[PDB]
RNA sequence: CGGGACCGAGGACCGCGCUCUGCAAGGAUGCUGGCGUAAUGGUCACCAGCGACCCGUCUUGAAACACGGACCAAGGAGUCAAGGUUUUGCGCGAGUGUUUGGGUGUAAAACCCGCACGCGUAAUGAAAGUGAACGUAGGUGAGAGCUUCGGCGCAUCAUCGAC
RNA sequence: AAAGGGAAGCGCUUGUGACCAGACUUGCGCCCGGCGGAUCAUCCGGUGUUCUCACCGGUGCACUCCGCCGGGCUCAGGCCAG
């Protein structure tokens, strides 16, 4: 016998969804093939996020991403790995170039009617398969009435 | 433009008649959301049974 | 088949869902030359020789 | 014809598992039940008594489902089912359902001759 | 459904004041903030507002027809006119809209 | 567009009425799969390219997919019979199958199932009498 | 330099090398004999050598005590409803929920319709009541990712402010 | 049919007796000889296709193809062994 005071440790992450969407799968087999033959971080972690459950993806709305589209960021493509919202507060949306996982019908039409563009996550892959030149956003995880009871 | 399809006579050749392809047809095919419909829709018209 | 597109147009609160895949050809999409040509060299094969 | 050149077939253990007290109790039948009691001298491995199963006696996975010409059993129930061996005669072996008339099983027989694939039972009903 | 469940696997192994006839419909009064006012206003003639193709005309906005009786003030206003009437309302939101431009009108 | 064969292949991988699941092996009952085995490479219904043998009075038949017809079934098929010397038969099956770029990863398979169609077609040997063993099957 | 035992995993080539016409160098080949059938192999019954308490329950720390078991067949025990909660999948999304009802029907299905309503979109106080931007929706330290290589900084955390 | 000197039953491993499932029976490739036929190669026309590959009709006049039958040779073949 051998002495083993530590003890392996199995993968505590998703390693695929959960998910029986077919589009998702096509969508994880390319992405599994753009993190295992390329360098660029964001590859990978796209890939994880496509891995994730719902409350591990909330939704992003424009007035996020205008947020984010300050100081510098007005020329950067915004990839967001979860649905995209439109905020009726916000008045006024700037021209963005947006690639989400979904849209809502209103954020769509708003991204157009403001001259931006919306992308699918494999338009964002021909596009830019190194994912230069992007913000990468997420939701507020924590804006949940579970996490608020916890 | 939006693809056409064929008109067939009763004679089953075509008629020279083509129409555009509905929209509906492009539509994503989802097995996972089929097979959740389906299996909700079937029981809808379950009799009761009880001793 | 004339009728169907109105048929689709007269449900209220339905509009026909996008997608969250634009292209649906994974092996077009794989072998363009957008993605093939930012790849890295292969590092094997897909059979590996036994070393010892 | 001649199965497909493979490793030799190895079992580790020919003899079943045989139950506890089913030698004893013909209300026991003798298909294996792992014992769940806490004193059970054969759950609790003493010496000397029935071995359990465990995943330590599983059959090389080169050979497993092999039988002993080295071909994998294949059920088939008329002569549509006995041609999808086409290309696996040197792999697969046609086992005629028990259900099939005699005459179908003559069918299936002749055509099976024809393609080159073993019948496992090709003297039944004859 | 039964097959499912764990059930099948273990198979083998087993203050204050007191008010009598509490009327709610005393005491409806749902409010809207400011941040919220032009998503009541119908999406075209809202674009058109807020793109700068109005500059003559003001919208009337009647709160008690969308269902709401006080104006409370999140949020900022654009500079647009706007006339809202409204049966309650704050002391922001009247100062916002004020600085907007219109003018908060009392209706019962 | 929504369709494409792999999105077919995702749809159908589990479960299609050409399946014949059992112990020892997945098997496929499509007339477009040479080989007869459910995969991705081998479901001739699935991939836009596809070839498929069977037999004929003399010779075999090949059917192969068109790519312009695949919303006419009727007309989505090309067919060639070889009713010849089975060295002309191989030759012009893996022409078909490697010569433009047609599912050149399908022509050792199609060549195979063509030659054991054609070796089918030959007549039988008569087998051995059965040799009676023992003592009591002896006597 | 002899003598003996057990073993031969892999399956085109690729490598490290050497004593370099080739090899003992990333895993056994070559030569030969008998037999080609119950001979090898397998199943059952029995003898032989060695091994081997009667199961379940209960109790405590454990045994022991105690309880149940003549034998066989069939029956035989964590279910359903309502309401919460956490997690998974799905649709839509600041909205969401057709099915109380109405229309319709190939008629208990499927399809269609909308007023109200529920929950959410605002909180706090016993109550009367009042009701969320100083600032690119703030400062500072981190922070994946992106970067024009100067920086910009998601989620989240910590800390100081503001309403 | 068998066992039995105050229990049987069970595990590991031989043996005896009884009873069995497989495997095997030859295949492929060459070199000669004899038959039986021209769905040999090229060219022409039509048709289809993956647009350069095929099929069909004419052309072969037998040192070319395709089967069959006799030999000879190489290789691969079942069980136990040295």
């Amino acid at each position: 016998g051998i002495d083993l005071r530590w003890k392996h440790v199995r993968s505590s992450h998703r390693k695929a969804p959960k998910s029986d969407n077919v589009y998702l799968k096509l969508l994880v087999k390319l992405y599994r093939f753009l993190a295992r033959r390329t360098e660029a971080p964001f590859n990978k972690v796209v890939l994880r996020r496509l891995f994730m459950s719902r409350i591990n993806r909330p939704p992003v709305s424009l007035s996020r991403i205008a947020r984010n589209l300050k100081n510098g960021n007005e020329k950067k493509t915004v990839v967001v790995v979860a649905t995209v919202t439109d905020d009726n507060r916000l008045l006024q949306v700037p021209k963005m170039e947006v690639a989400a996982l979904r849209f809502t019908a209103k954020a769509r039409a708003r991204i157009e009617a403001a001259g931006g563009r919306t992308l699918t996550l494999d338009q964002l892959a021909l596009e830019k398969p190194t994912g230069a030149n992007t913000l990468l956003l997420r939701g507020p995880k924590n804006a949940r009435e579970a996490v608020k009871h916890f | 433009s939006r693809p056409t399809v064929t008109v067939f006579g009763a004679d089953g050749k075509p008629t020279g008649a083509t129409e555009v392809l509905p929209k509906v047809f492009s539509a994503p095919i989802r097995p996972d959301i089929v097979k959740h419909v389906h299996t909700g829709m079937a029981k809808n018209k379950r009799q009761p049974y009880a001793v | 088949i004339k009728q169907l597109d109105a048929v689709y147009e007269s449900k209220k609160g339905f509009f026909l869902p996008a997608n969250i895949v634009s292209q649906a050809d994974l092996s077009r999409l794989i072998n363009s030359t957008e993605i093939q040509s930012v790849l890295r060299a292969p590092k094997g094969e897909a059979r590996t020789k036994r070393a010892c | 014809v001649a199965a497909k050149k493979h490793v030799p077939i190895v079992k580790k253990r020919t003899k079943r598992f045989m139950r506890h007290q089913s030698d004893r109790f013909k209300c026991l039948d003798s298909a294996w039940r792992k014992p769940k009691g806490i004193d059970n001298r054969v759950r609790r491995r003493f010496k000397g008594n029935l071995a359990m199963p465990s995943i330590g006696y599983g059959s090389n996975k080169k050979t497993k489902h092999m039988m002993p010409s080295g071909h994998k059993a294949f059920l088939v129930h008329n002569v549509k089912d006995v041609e999808l061996l086409l290309m696996h005669n040197r792999t697969y072996a046609a086992e005629i359902a028990h259900n099939v008339s005699s005459r179908k099983r003559i069918d299936i027989i002749t055509r099976a001759k024809q393609l080159g694939v073993k019948v496992t039972n090709a003297k039944a009903k004859v | 459904p039964t097959r499912f469940s764990k059930t099948r696997k273990h198979r083998g192994h087993v203050v204050g004041m007191r008010h009598f006839h509490l009327l709610r419909n005393h005491y409806w009064r749902p409010s809207i903030n400011i941040d919220k006012l032009w998503s009541l206003v119908p999406s075209d003639v809202r674009e058109q507002y807020l793109s700068g193709q109005k500059k003559d005309t003001a919208p009337v906005i009647d709160l008690l027809s969308h269902g709401y009786a006080k104006l409370l003030g999140k949020g900022r206003l654009p500079e647009i006119p706007v006339v809202v009437r409204a049966r309650y309302v704050s002391a922001e939101a009247e100062r916002k809209v004020k600085e907007a431009g219109g003018v908060v009108e009392l209706v019962a | 567009s929504n369709v494409s064969a792999d999105l077919i292949w995702e749809v159908s991988r589990n479960y299609n009425s050409f399946l014949v699941k059992q112990r020892t092996g997945t098997f496929s009952r499509d007339a477009l799969n040479l080989t007869n085995q459910h995969s991705r490479k081998h479901a001739g219904f699935v991939n836009d390219k596809a070839l498929g043998i069977v037999p004929a009075e003399k010779g075999v038949k090949v059917i192969a997919k068109k790519v312009k017809a695949a919303n006419k079934p009727a007309s989505s098929l090309y067919t060639v019979t070889y009713k010849s010397t089975a060295r002309k038969a191989y030759k012009a099956i893996a022409s078909q199958a490697a010569k433009h770029g047609y599912r050149a990863d399908l022509r050792q398979a199609a060549v195979a199932r063509a030659s054991a169609i054609l070796r089918s077609q030959r007549p039988v040997k008569p087998e051995p009498p059965k040799k009676l063993r023992g003592a009591a099957a002896r006597r």
